[PDB]
RNA sequence: UACCUGGUUGAUCCUGCCAGUAGUCAUAUGCUUGUCUCAAAGAUUAAGCCAUGCAUGUGUAAGUAUGAACAAAUAGACUGUGAAACUGCGAAUGGCUCAUUAAAUCAGUUAUAGUUUGUUUGAUGGUUACUCGGAUAACCGUAGUAAUUCUAGAGCUAAUACGUGCACCCCGAAAGGGAUGCAUUUAUUAGAUAGCGAUGAUUCAUGAUAACUCGACGGAUCGCACGGCCGCCGGCGACGCAUCAUUCAAAUUUCUGCCCUAUCAACUUUCGAUGGUAGGAUAGUGGCCUACCAUGGUGGUGACGGGUGACGGAGAAUUAGGGUUCGAUUCCGGAGAGGGAGCCUGAGAAACGGCUA
RNA sequence: UGUUACUUUGAAGAAAUUAGAGUGCUCAAAGCAAGCCUACGCUCUGUAUACAUUAGCAUGGGAUAACAUUAUAGGAU
RNA sequence: UCCGCCGGCACCUUAUGAGAAAUCAAAGUUUUUGGGUUCCGGGGGGAGUAUGGUCGCAAGGCUGAAACUUAAAGGAAUUGAC
RNA sequence: CCCGUCGCUCCUACCGAUUGAAUGAUCCGGUGAAAUGUUCGGAUCGCGGUCGCGAGAAGUCCAUUGAACCUUAUCAUUUAGAGGAAGGAGAAGUCGUAACAAGGUUUCCGUAGGUGAACCUGCGGAAGGAUCAUUG
């Protein structure tokens, strides 16, 4: 099957190898998992080196997504990958890998900052929630997307081995630097 | 091959264990446990070859499956039990209880004990970091751990364990001018007072010891095992006292024995 | 600026968008650059501490540690990106004629851009873990010729 | 034993080879052969083809007995021994061979801060439950096929089989509530200085916090012994689950080193060649693979290609010294099981006395 | 703190084989045994040591030799 | 014309040298063997042939084997015979 | 003493029409087993309240790994071949006499032409010459 031996592969001469051996277990790959977008959740236990498992997610549709900036992190719908830096066409196709740039949903966020600042974006709770509206600092370009509901979102992880589709909101110059690549 | 291998060629075994050539295609290939393969000494071994209460293979595994050999304290019935370095063998039928240390020539010697001082046993610490809920712990190069060690303790220090609380009594830091002992290398078996220290940032680190008489040897950091505080170690010795005599010296005891005996 | 690949290139652990200031902390806390010495007495250059480039395989910013052979050779080729090939002279000792003859080998060497080089400068490469197919180290100090 | 002798001329001194001389853990063959010790032995040509038999099975007081089994006894669940069968483990070691293979294997020397590792050893696992459910083997009895540890249907009944299941922070009218074992995944934060651990060197060990997972985890197991409190409590073991360290190991990896050939001088790069970025895959590093980008990489210090009646080494023969030749074979490493390829099981195999083409 | 070769010493480095110490398998090729006295045993019995290219690691030496360097000193203090 | 110095083509005598000798003032300073460096030979033939490559208009040049065959071929010198 | 052609026998190699032949390997291409992943499929079984839930075979779809077979092409090794032609060996063949004496035209080197054959001739060169020698 798919193997990573460097048998196949020319010297750094630019010569070839002759084959001296067989392909070997312990050097094999297997087929990517090619996640999805979509509500039909599936993951496949994989039985690896070891006796260990990993896990293959096929179709996803939530995911764990964490605000760096107010240090919260809640589980969030996945509504639509926008950008990709390998390869285009894994955005038209909405494939989930590591990195990739997505739509998450802002619901869950605006519950707790509504209940953190008492914003929209009981005598001892009030004199709590108004010390803390005294160092409270909202990026324009993070509130203009809480308009609209979806938050752009970066996935830190990988699906194809944890199972899961974990990232952060996008924030600071990195938000910048990815919303100038989708404003065409 | 596509595994473990589970035997041992006699040629192949270590060579300090002294098996003959010619007694057979295989030696006894030693179990995993707390010593490495090639710094132990097999019960089977001590057993049959070393103090010759067995004379088959057969025979020892009669002797540990009655339970009639203890090691570090424990009953043992494994034939190939890795005995190493400062483990305590003790049967109580024949009221003997001995200590594996290596003699001037780098070869294990069971060196009787006391009844008393067959109670503790002397450890290696190989290193002390925090272990699951930031618990600090040690190991040793016995494959033992020990939680919640005294801050002062550090890696390569030693550490008097006994057998009986399980706990560590007391132990010495490593640093120059304590007695020690070579326990690997051309040097084995060969005891000293630690003199220098030469460190060598990303590389092994060089000991310099010097004998009671004045011969001083080197060595790797990690065949060194300290015996005791300043010069007096905190175990019994054998007769040699890690004093290695050269081949005319010894040549010159054997003709002198032959000439009195 | 060095942001010139399609993807966002950052330090990672490095957070950028904390409420707080990163002023009177340790590198890579509270958004500060992250740097580190490798030890061994190699110093760590200005151009690294104080650069802003981003380099996963660069010894002092990176993610990559030195360890194994220490080796010196002189600069044979700069025209890979972040990689040279440093060549490596010695004397082979021909035991039949009691003589020596002269060899050499290339050995591909990963250089983060705190460093400059030209060929036939001066370079010590630390061993690291593979980076490529062929580098298996990384440029510790460079000597210009002539120097 | 640091050695030479015959042969070119009518004769001489040379160059120079031919021949002789001696050895070979060097093979074959001829003739001959009483005794003792020791001892190689279908490698060379055919890694050519194979009849037959055998070479891997396995039972402790301690997983599961209602044999319609045996033995010894005599209203009791069982508790003397135990075939069979289920379950568990092993069969990845060993043995054999040298075909392929020329910086490759391999050797010395490194690295893993780049990973996995049944077992051994040490330590560590939170503040219906007086014990759950449904199957199946042996057995039993209807069978099919020319036929195979080929195979169908029915009736029974077990488990350490299989499937289940008692088992500080935030919100806040300070009540109450949420989270609260371990593991998994992501993010924020601490990990100082010269309360606060380690390294030549790590945002490392490890802590706290916000969530996350549709988590084979956190004992529905067995032997022996019987005691101590007035139903309660309790001993010494076996087996098993998880985590770290350790041991047994592997994988990949640093530097240097290999025979003849130039009547082999350029080779590599569309379809990876050299490197970069982002991913995918892997136990994990890496063009290992994908997308994009750059134009590199090697070479008379012999690249690339070709030859080998080439596995490498430890070593073997002969050796004044230097050297020459050999190394299929019992030790170590690698590789293969008629030729390829693919794969299941498993801690470990691209296994062949396993499977698929 | 210019970088090396060279040399010295040391550490590491499989066994088996080779050299070699001890030992009367009857000798020997070998083997790794044995020996001592006569008790309920002893000699802690012995099973040394050297060699091991090249490359790598670490100390001492600095003659010989290689490379690098020098005057608008970016000099030393 | 006389004396001398440096450089060059050579010659003459001589052995303390070298060499198988002829002979050589280098062809000497070599088993008392080592200043530096390039090319090149390994019994006689087959053979500077076959083949491949390369250069040339051609003639040919450069590079360059094997099968097989043979106990000598050859160098210097001596005495004869011619 | 000795050179070559020609004639006879044998041995080794070379050239050679036959789009020679066989054998092996490799590249590209075509076709493509099996397995794995994916898609669809839902025989059948179980569990709840004649509808749900779970498991799930055959088969199917796409992709991957990829044996195998079949072309052309290249390379390697072996080999047939009418005829042409080289070398060597083979007691006592034919024709001359080229080399050895000043060998009867001194020999030899390079090059060019010619002749049955050794060889001859032209041009330049060498002494390995048959001259170390004419201040006559
Ligand atoms: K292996
Ligand atoms: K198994
Ligand atoms: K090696
Ligand atoms: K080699
Ligand atoms: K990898
Ligand atoms: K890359
Ligand atoms: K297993
Ligand atoms: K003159
Ligand atoms: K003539
Ligand atoms: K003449
Ligand atoms: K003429
Ligand atoms: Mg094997
Ligand atoms: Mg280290
Ligand atoms: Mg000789
Ligand atoms: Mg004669
Ligand atoms: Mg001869
Ligand atoms: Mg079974
Ligand atoms: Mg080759
Ligand atoms: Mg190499
Ligand atoms: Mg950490
Ligand atoms: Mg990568
Ligand atoms: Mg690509
Ligand atoms: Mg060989
Ligand atoms: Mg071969
Ligand atoms: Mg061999
Ligand atoms: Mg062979
Ligand atoms: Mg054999
Ligand atoms: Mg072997
Ligand atoms: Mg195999
Ligand atoms: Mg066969
Ligand atoms: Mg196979
Ligand atoms: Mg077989
Ligand atoms: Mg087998
Ligand atoms: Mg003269
Ligand atoms: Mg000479
Ligand atoms: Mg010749
Ligand atoms: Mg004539
Ligand atoms: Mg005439
Ligand atoms: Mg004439």
């Amino acid at each position: 099957g798919i193997s990573r031996d460097s048998m196949h592969k020319r010297r750094a001469t630019g010569g070839k190898k002759k084959s001296w051996r067989k392909k070997r277990k312990y050097e094999l790959g297997r087929q990517p998992a090619n996640t999805k977008i979509s509500s039909n959740k599936t993951v496949r236990r994989i039985r690896v080196r070891g006796g260990n498992v990993k896990w293959r997610a096929l179709r996803l549709d939530t995911g764990n997504f964490s605000w760096g900036s107010e240090a919260v992190t809640r589980k969030t719908r996945i509504l639509d990958v926008v950008y990709n830096a390998s390869n285009n066409e894994l955005v038209r196709t909405q494939t989930l890998v590591k990195s990739a740039i997505v739509q998450v949903d802002a619901a869950p966020f605006k519950q707790w900052y509504l209940q953190h600042y008492g914003i929209d974006i009981s005598n001892h709770v009030v004199r709590k929630i108004e010390n803390r509206q005294a160092d409270r600092k909202l990026d324009s370009h993070l509130e203009e997307q809480f308009a609209s509901g979806r938050l752009l979102a970066c996935i830190s992880s990988r699906p194809g081995q944890c199972g899961r589709a974990d990232g952060y909101i996008l924030e600071g110059k990195e938000l910048e630097f990815y919303m100038k690549k989708l404003q065409k | 091959a596509r595994g473990l291998k589970k035997h041992l060629k006699r040629l192949n075994a270590p060579k300090h264990w002294m098996l003959d050539k010619l007694g057979g295609a295989f030696a006894p290939k030693p179990s995993s446990g707390p010593h490495k393969s090639r710094e132990c000494l097999p019960l089977v071994i001590i057993l049959r070859n070393r103090l010759k209460y067995a004379l088959t293979y057969r025979e020892v595994i009669s002797i540990l499956m009655q339970r009639q050999v203890m090691v570090d304290g424990k009953v043992r019935t494994d034939k190939t039990y890795p005995a190493g370095f400062m483990d305590v063998v003790t049967i109580p039928k024949t009221n003997e209880s001995f200590r594996l240390l290596y003699d001037t020539k780098g070869r294990f010697r069971l060196h009787s004990l006391r009844d008393e001082e067959a109670k503790f046993k002397l450890c290696k610490v190989r290193s002390v970091q925090f272990g699951q809920k930031g618990i600090p712990y040690l190991n040793t190069y016995d494959g033992r751990t020990i939680r919640y060690p005294d801050p002062l303790i550090k890696a390569n220090d030693t550490i008097k364990l006994d057998l009986d609380s399980n706990k560590i009594v007391d132990f010495i830091k490593f640093d120059v001018g304590n007695v020690v002992m070579v326990t690997g290398g051309r040097n084995r078996g060969r005891v000293g007072i630690l003199k220098n220290r030469e460190k060598h940032k990303g590389s092994f680190e060089t000991v310099h010891i010097q004998d009671s008489q004045g011969h001083e040897f080197a060595t790797r950091l990690g065949n060194v095992f300290t015996l005791g505080k300043g010069s007096k170690p905190w175990v019994s010795l054998p007769k040699g006292k890690g004093i290695k005599l050269s081949i005319i010296e010894e040549a010159r005891k054997r003709m002198a024995a032959q000439s009195a005996t | 600026a060095e942001q010139t690949e399609k993807a966002f290139l950052k330090q990672p652990g490095v957070f950028l968008s904390s409420k707080k200031t990163g002023k009177g902390k340790r590198p890579g806390k509270g958004g500060n650059r992250y740097f580190k010495s490798i030890g061994l007495g190699f110093k760590t250059p200005r151009e690294a501490t104080e650069g802003t480039y981003i380099d996963k395989k660069c010894p002092f910013t990176g993610n990559v540690s030195i360890r194994g052979r220490i080796l010196a050779g002189t600069c044979h080729s700069a025209k890979m990106n972040r990689t040279i090939i440093v060549r490596r002279n010695y004397l082979h000792y021909v035991k039949k004629y009691q003589r020596y003859e002269k060899r050499h080998s290339n050995i591909p060497a990963h250089i983060s851009p705190c460093f400059r080089v030209k060929e036939g400068d001066h370079v010590t490469i630390g061993q690291c873990r593979p980076l490529s197919k062929t580098v298996r180290f990384n440029v510790l100090k460079v000597i210009p010729a002539g120097s």
